[PDB]
């Protein structure tokens, strides 16, 4: 039962939030959701809902101000509808590739954030998780979890096992 | 149905500890994040902590660190509140909360969509009595009787009248606590001042804190 | 135990929505919000706006007093619906710009006439037809006044009548287009017609052309109706030499929120403020793929009957 | 930590009126704040969330328009049924702090209290205790004054009053003022006297009645 990372995997078990930890360590596995991580793309998904709405209802008066000059026959007004519709689309794709490229770049910080914490005493295992070369039990990962793990204070522990093999 | 009901609350002399109960019933109870909040008599809500879906998380609010303790069988439906070393501010209602999924998340910070009716807890060493009950029937277009509820505590009493199928024109008071230490309150009702005793009024009186049931007819 | 693992990963959904994005047309994401109203509960809800069924009567009809219309007298509405089975039972008419005139007539939302007493000298009034039938007798549009000879001559009215009122008078008349020449002569004598109606800022002449047309209820002629709109401080003028119909008065035109809308669905007593001709409608999404035409404050109307709005990270399924 | 500042602390409006709360924050917290209602005797039930959504089941007439630090609630064409507290929460980040809360109350035509006088029943004299009732029904506004005479005698002190919250059905209030005696001192007197100073026709009525008579 080895634990994965976000490389090509999702994590189903994990509800309470979006981006979260697990680990293997000397007192069993365990998981976690990260909260700052996850609260800062709900953040930007709320203020999408309004600014979806506040644009489509600028589209909605420009193209309708175009035609007005213009001025409806049936054929006039379907391809005003036919137009309308195709830019409505396009406004919601395009918010949901930015929504998609925020929540994937929020993963990256998270990734990032721990590489730096643990800092030479770690190493990228390539499949998003950290091989800590240390003895970190469950208090241990609190600390990288929460933001404060010192790598001075393994440093001679961890770099010792890395010479080993 | 959708629905969760609270227990526990009552009397406890200052420096001991209580043990709240939330109960769940009809919806994925073990799906939910479940929060608790109290309020001051007729002052306003402050909440108090949050457990997470399964257990594992548990936050407190800054005034209530160290002496509270959330805890969860989701095997029973059940969520607790257990106050401890209990002083003049804990004397309030207490309610449950469930918290609202967020883009499909069990996130723990939520808003609280359904609640409960509440137990109340009063910290004190004072007596721990029943209510004595008297009729107000008077005799002079409508006119108005009803019943007075005397020397009770702690709070509350709730009065309802011809078991719950009269409550049309129903005026309950607030309890003001009496110089003798228990509360005092009041129950009235409007009727046609021309059904006297063509018409039978009961005001039932009941009081949980101590197992007390009433039955008092008020008649001309 | 001398070693640990810590992995970052992201919550999935063992099966997710689909939405579109700019380089994918069909990507899954863990939850998503649909912005088009797609469905409706099919009847018409009489709150809070007052809906007026015309049943059998249009608008048009009512206006002009068809004898089976003559209860809409003095009607009021903000949302008048026009049935489907609904039909005319009158004198043939036609109407040059009918949907300016229903329009017109539907955005004031009442159907208020104040008659008026138009002194109508050398000529019959209260003309009549066997297409138009009222009780047993032989009758006519309630609202028009149909004017003929009297004795051998059809002289060149001339009446007028003021608008001192603070507000817009609209006033409904027509011509008489005969099928024949002696039809013609036979009710205005003058082999040629001729019908204006003016006012300090319109005017509108009409020379009736003599022409048979399709039989409606056993007739071949016609009547083309016209209306007028007199501001305060303004007058009408008519003037005709033959081919009259005359108005009996006026209506009060009113500007207001009112409109019509052409539908065969139920009303119902319940409350939306959103009103299609395929029934109401919950406003609470911004877009609809119900009907383009629309009252009240609805979504916009879209082609699409669903337009998902990303609300989560891609959904990706664990291995 | 953060602290939320909800006001106005209390309002009075007329109906069809528009009022308008507004929460304010010490510091950003997005839009995760959630409006609440608490209608007298009854639980709290959600009406906003996330700043702006509105609650299934929730009047149409309740919306929220705010962000950052800055939000509003806001009640279009305000109806009776909206008597009530209205709290805003932050549930950014623990701990879900609540606002002080608003207590919103209408504002209608006037209306005059119907008086009435209760003497004790013989039960309660029976106990040693003498409990006089007094009761205003359905008055507006919640102002008035309660004045104790027995047979002429002003007792005072040894009375108090409780209040109901405005009915959301006639928008009136309801006052209790009960005396509490002994049974020497009821047992004493004869006329025992409720006078109220408020505006029947802004004159003080007096409602009396003689012990053991009528
Ligand atoms: C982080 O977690 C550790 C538990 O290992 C705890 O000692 C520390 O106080 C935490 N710090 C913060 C800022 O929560
Ligand atoms: C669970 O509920 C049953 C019935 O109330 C009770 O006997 C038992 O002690 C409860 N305990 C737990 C831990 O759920
Ligand atoms: C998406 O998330 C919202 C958040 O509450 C939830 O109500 C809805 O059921 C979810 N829908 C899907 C398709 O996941
Ligand atoms: C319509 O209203 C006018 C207004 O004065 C009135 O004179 C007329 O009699 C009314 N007609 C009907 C049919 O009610
Ligand atoms: C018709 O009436 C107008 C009223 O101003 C008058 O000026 C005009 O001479 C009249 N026409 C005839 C032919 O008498
Ligand atoms: C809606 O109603 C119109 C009638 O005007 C009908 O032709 C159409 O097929 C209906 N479509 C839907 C989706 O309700």
């Amino acid at each position: 039962g080895a634990i994965a990372g976000f490389i090509e995997n999702g994590w189903e078990g994990m509800i309470d939030g979006w981006y979260g930890f697990r680990h293997q360590n000397s007192e069993g596995t365990g998981q976690a959701a990260d909260l700052k991580s996850t609260q800062a793309a709900i953040d930007q998904i709320n203020g999408k809902l309004n600014r979806v709405i506040e644009k489509t209802n600028e589209k909605f008066h420009q193209i309708e101000k175009e035609f007005s000059e213009v001025e409806l026959e049936k054929y006039v007004e379907d391809t005003k509808i036919d137009l309308w519709s195709y830019n409505a689309e396009l406004l919601v794709a395009l918010e949901n590739q930015h929504t998609i490229d925020l929540t994937d770049s929020e993963m990256n910080k998270l990734f990032e954030k721990t590489r730096r914490q643990l800092r030479e005493n770690a190493e990228d295992m390539g499949n998003g998780c950290f091989k800590i070369y240390h003895k970190c039990d469950n208090a241990c990962i609190e600390s990288i979890r929460n933001g404060t793990y010192d790598h001075d204070v393994y440093r001679d522990e961890a770099l010792n096992n890395r010479f080993q093999i | 149905q959708v629905q969760l009901v609270e227990s526990g609350g009552g009397v406890v002399q200052p420096g001991r500890s209580l043990r709240l109960s939330c109960a769940a019933s009809g919806f994925s109870f073990s799906t939910s994040v479940i929060h608790w909040v109290r309020q001051t008599p007729g002052k306003g809500l402050e909440w108090l902590a949050v457990i997470s879906y399964d257990g594992s998380n548990k936050y407190y609010a800054d005034s209530v660190q160290g002496r509270f303790t959330i805890s969860r069988d989701n095997s029973n439906n059940t969520l607790y509140l257990q106050v401890n070393s209990l002083r003049p501010e804990d004397t309030a209602v207490y309610y449950c909360a469930r918290g609202i999924t967020v883009f499909g998340l069990l996130i723990i910070n939520s808003a609280m969509d359904v609640w409960g009716q509440g137990t109340t807890v009063t910290v004190s060493s004072a007596s721990t009595k029943g209510p004595s009950v008297f009729p107000l029937a008077p005799s002079s277009g409508t006119a108005a009787l009803g019943c007075l509820v005397k020397d009770y505590f702690p709070e509350p009493v709730t009065v309802s009248w011809n078991s719950g199928a009269l409550t049309s024109g129903v005026h309950t008071f607030p309890a003001v606590l009496q110089s003798s230490g228990l509360y005092s309150l009041s129950s009235v009702v409007t009727v046609p001042s021309s059904s006297l005793g063509t018409q039978t009024y009961i005001c039932n009186v009941n009081h949980k804190p101590s197992n007390t049931k009433v039955d008092k007819k008020v008649e001309p | 135990n001398s070693t640990a693992t810590l992995c970052l990963g992201h919550h999935a959904v063992p099966n997710g929505t689909l939405v579109k994005t700019i380089t994918d047309d069909q990507i899954e994401v863990t939850n998503a919000t649909e912005l088009v109203q797609s469905s409706s509960t099919g009847k018409i809800c009489n709150n809070p706006h007052r809906i007026l069924d015309g049943i059998d009567c249009t608008l048009i009809d009512a206006l002009l007093g068809d004898p089976h219309c003559d209860v809409f007298q003095n009607e009021t509405w903000d949302l008048f619906v026009e049935r489907s089975k609904a039909f005319s039972n009158c004198y043939p008419y036609d109407v040059p710009d009918y949907a300016s005139l229903r329009s017109l007539v539907a955005s004031s939302g009442t159907l208020e006439f104040i008659t008026e007493g138009f002194t109508w000298t050398g000529v019959t009034q209260n003309g009549g037809s066997n297409a138009c039938k009222r009780g047993p007798g032989s009758g006519f549009f309630s609202r028009l006044n149909w004017l003929t000879k009297s004795g051998s001559t059809y002289p060149v009215l001339n009446v007028t009548m003021p608008n001192n009122d603070n507000f817009d008078k609209l006033y409904i008349w027509g011509v008489h287009h005969p099928s024949t020449n002696q039809e013609q002569t036979s009710l205005y004598v003058q082999a040629s017609g001729r019908v204006t109606v003016s006012t300090r800022r319109s005017q509108q002449t009409i020379i009736p052309n003599i022409e048979s047309r399709p039989w409606v209820r056993g007739l071949s002629s016609r009547i083309s109706i016209y209306w007028t709109i007199v501001k305060p401080g303004d007058v009408l003028v008519i003037n005709s030499n033959g081919n009259l119909i005359a108005p009996r008065g006026y209506f009060k035109m009113r500007t207001g929120k009112s409109s019509i809308m052409r539908s065969d669905a139920p009303i119902d007593t319940c409350i939306s403020e959103c009103i299609t001709p395929n029934g109401s409608i919950p406003n609470d999404k911004p877009f609809q793929n119900v009907n383009k035409i629309t009252y009240g404050a609805c979504p916009k109307y879209v082609k699409q009957n669903t337009l998902k709005l990303a609300t989560g990270m891609r959904n990706v399924p664990e291995k | 930590d953060i602290q939320m500042t909800q006001s106005p602390s209390s309002l009075s409006a007329s109906v069809g009126d528009r009022v308008t709360i507004t929460c304010r924050a010490s510091q950003g917290i997005s839009y995760n704040l959630a409006w609440y209602q608490q209608k007298p005797g009854r639980v709290p039930n959600l009406l906003i969330h996330a700043a702006s959504r509105l609650q299934s089941g929730a009047p149409f007439r309740f919306s929220g328009s705010g962000s950052g630090t800055d939000f509003t609630l806001t009640i279009s064409s305000l109806q009776p049924e909206d008597v009530a507290t209205y709290y805003c929460q932050k549930y950014d980040s623990v701990p879900l702090t609540f606002g002080q809360g608003t207590k919103v109350e209408i504002k209608r035509t006037v209306a005059a209290p119907s008086v009435f006088i209760f003497p004790p029943s013989d039960e309660q004299l029976k106990s040693g205790t003498a409990s006089v009732v007094c009761l205003l029904n359905n008055f507006y506004p919640r102002e008035a004054k309660v004045q104790w005479k027995v047979d002429n005698a002003l007792q005072s002190g040894n009375s108090q009053e409780s209040v109901t919250e405005q009915d959301s059905k006639d928008s009136t209030y309801s006052l209790s003022s009960t005396l509490t005696l002994s049974k020497a001192d009821y047992e004493k007197h004869k006329v025992y006297a409720c006078e109220v100073t408020h505006q029947g026709l802004s004159s003080p009525v007096t409602k009396s009645f003689n012990r053991g008579e009528c």
